[PDB]
DNA sequence: ACTGCTAGAGATTTTCCCGCCCACG
DNA sequence: ACTGCTAGAGATTTTCCCGCCCACG
DNA sequence: CGTGGGCGGGAAAATCTCTAGCA
């Protein structure tokens, strides 16, 4: 257990996995995994600017009749909504609805007259998101939101006669896109993508949230054949007969009778 | 609960408590993963 | 989203991802074992000596 | 304070948020939390969650006017035995319920009513009748039909003995004395298996018996106990004694009804 | 109940179930004297 | 009379500018000389007061000796609120109990101590017969030593408040709103703990 | 510590001698900054701590303006029986917020207030001058 | 071969070794 | 100063009886 | 062949912490 | 003169229970 810390090092040292790799291989708790990882020199990359809110946004005009389509596309997931009129109001709605099914964090649109009313700027206000104009995140998905819903289009061309009004054919459409489209490197179809990014996100932000508070604290310690208080060393896992600590560059553990820890 | 998991179907879900095994329905379970495990 | 408590203080729409994942996680774990791990157990029952 | 706190107060006015939301979102203590959970006047809960308590005293009577097949009914009930009279109404007005609770005065022991705020019991004609029987009147919570609720389940309970001895009598009252008759002695059970009959005869008889024993026992045994409290070391009293205990006794100085034990007290006979 | 009458006035009834003082109230109170009695 | 009330003026022994203070509870005199006509030794002054007891406010005279910047910045430093007779009595009655020590002492400030010294803990009389000293502090130390309510009115889902209490039941509160005395059960009825 | 009990101590800042009085049943400051360093100010200081503030004795250090002829017979009409930590926490405020005082003195008027007023604790969220007159309550009502 | 994932957390040559062997028979 | 309450049904625990049989007189 | 259920408030039990002081190195 | 351990006083956290309302 404790044995292992050392050739997780190495193992970083050489090959630079996360601290998943490490923390599920070596039977660790993911903080030393995090600060084995927070302690490198090359493996230090950029930081959100990954993002679960990655999201395009982009409108189309489909028999005469407005089509909004928003893509997650950390994942690749893509919806749409029919849209009767043209105006800032029904974007706010359609974005407030999908604030409140998905955490929305950043939307990735162009400089729209419709994407640019101050509702929606009331909207995002309530909200507190993150707004893109023209700029993609990154230049590889750019064209494949496109080529998406191109495929789109070729599911209305499928299922336009399996509905009778625009929007029911949409949904079936989108329905189709979330279930009857395998492949990938396990046959997830659509969903399974994107709860496990969610899923994870979720994991590692929970993880963020409970080491955001531990950092704060600080841990006064004496060794075995040793009354010398030292510290004050960081916390790492409060243990009920062994806590780990690092003092200044070494995992180290003690007994909590040797232990003293200041609450704030 | 929470009991631990020890074989899954389709109609029922063996788990055990402390020391019971216990044959839950299907309609009856709830299985998780806390993301609360980075301390237990 | 914002209104926590319940079962581990969550929200309910971490809730669902986390039945889902389960959902998408242990059966799949399980169709994999299963193909793999298979024991046949003879039982002498209770109250007799037939090994079933 | 924080940056966080005042943060989690923005997400109060946005959303009027959980204690433990905000606790655990920006690592909060729970007091504060819940401070802040208190502070918006639109987070208001739904009370606090224990019942009251009616009154179990031998003195005390319920009525109530039910309604069934478009006639009014009386209905009385003594609540320390579960003793039940009922009767038809010719009409709903406060004279002919003045001279039911004659007739009830007249027949039995009756101190206080407490009914409900109807205007039939809100008359002047009830409120001369009480003042000539010398009968202490109260009503209850406006609104809360709950602490009339033994006489409301009272209802419930003649209406379904109503409902299976219907067939028997051609008419409503008939069947109504039929059916407290077998209310007021047939029905068997409840403490010690008896009907109401018995049990306010019970009630009656013990209240004078353990009454005038007690009024004939004070006169003679007058004992003056005088203690020293506890943690202090005055000998305070004289107090009257209730009943002497076997290691603690039972006095009252003034007005503390209190047991004070045999090694901190002393007895004198006069 | 039941427990074991000490004293009674009018406001309160005090009592002895097994070895306590309950200064019961008048409106909490109930004294009936079970008929049952000729056993016991 | 509130428990911070002081009040500030000034005497000028031979031309010499001293600040005196007062308690109008109490009248208790103290008193600090000062080089010049500033504003700092007055925050000085100001602030020493409150250098070993809470103050409120204080009593001043409609001079520029509270109307400079220094006093009020300290003043609205520390909180203090400003405004500009029961001092000019005992500033009188500080000039007259010198003479037993003014020739006895080679230095005036000594006979000043003895003086305010013989003003604070042997002057006595009246009703308490305590010393002014002890008197400010039996005042103020005696003058050292209430929840709402909301409600749901009954054949209504709409809660309302808050209200304050008049008598606890174990079964209805009954309280006022501004003048509606009501009677509402706790079942319908919350408290608040403070 | 009974309440009529107080102490001095001395010290030196920016060319200045400041002074500091403390009650020890409480622990709030009280500082004054003096000119010359003569026992004429000192006992102008025991005058500003016994003058107002009820005191018994006084306890100093072994300086010879503490204990002058002047003290002396200060203490003799001040009946004060002479007999015989509190400068490092006002040493600690005094330096974060010296940019609003064009003087030491007000520097150290601005440190002792955040010393009473700014700083809540003990059982109830209290200052030391409600502790001081708590002590001083106890002994005159007992 | 050090980096892995998935349902089982396969590697890739594992996961088309297993493939194979399925394709095989 | 006022206040939820009461009759009935399985259900479950607690407890005599009887017969009996296996252990003893 | 179908089925009552769920969020919040005191209240009560269970449990660290700290300081301290009395018992000990 | 220099340390340890139980206690008690207080905080605080997990559970019990119990109710309001969904027409
Ligand atoms: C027109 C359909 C056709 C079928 O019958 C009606 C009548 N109904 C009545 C309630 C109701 O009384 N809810 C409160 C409630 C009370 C007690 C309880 F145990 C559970 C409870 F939910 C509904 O909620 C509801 O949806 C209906 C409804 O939809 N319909
Ligand atoms: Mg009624
Ligand atoms: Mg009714």
């Amino acid at each position: 257990f404790l044995d292992g810390i050392d050739k997780a090092q190495e193992e970083h040292e050489k090959y630079h996995s996360n601290w998943r790799a490490m923390a599920s291989d070596f039977n660790l708790p993911p903080v030393v995994a995090k600060e084995i990882v927070a302690s490198c020199d090359k493996c230090q990359l950029k930081g959100e600017a990954c993002s679960p809110g990655i999201w395009q946004l982009d409108c189309t005009h489909l028999e005469g009749k407005v089509i909004l389509v928003a893509v997650h596309v950390a994942s690749g997931y893509i919806e749409a909504e029919v849209i009767p009129a043209e105006t800032g109001q029904e974007t706010a709605y359609f974005l407030l609805k999908l604030a409140g099914r998905w955490p929305v964090k950043t939307v990735h649109t162009d400089n729209g007259s419709n994407f640019t009313s101050t509702t929606v700027k009331a909207a995002c206000w309530w909200a507190g998101i993150k707004q893109e104009f023209g700029i993609p995140y990154n230049p590889q998905s750019q064209g494949v939101i496109e080529s998406m819903n191109k495929e789109l289009k070729k599911i209305i061309g499928q299922v336009r006669d399996q509905a009778e009004h625009l929007k029911t054919a949409v949904q079936m459409a989108v329905f189709i896109h979330n279930f009857k489209r395998k492949g990938g490197i396990g046959g997830y179809s659509a969903g399974e993508r994107i709860v496990d990014i969610i899923a994870t996100d979720i994991q590692t932000k929970e993880l963020q949230k409970q080491i955001t508070k531990i950092q704060n604290f600080r841990v006064y310690y004496r060794d075995s054949r040793d009354p010398v208080w030292k510290g004050p060393a960081k916390l790492l896992w409060k243990g009920e007969g062994a806590v780990v600590i690092q003092d200044n560059s070494d995992i180290k553990v003690v007994p909590r009778r040797k232990a003293k820890i200041i609450r704030d | 609960g929470p009991a631990k998991l020890l074989w899954k179907g389709e109609g029922a879900v063996v788990i055990q408590d402390n020391s019971d095994i216990k044959v839950v329905p299907r309609r009856k379970a709830k299985i998780i993963r806390d993301y609360g495990k980075q301390m237990a």
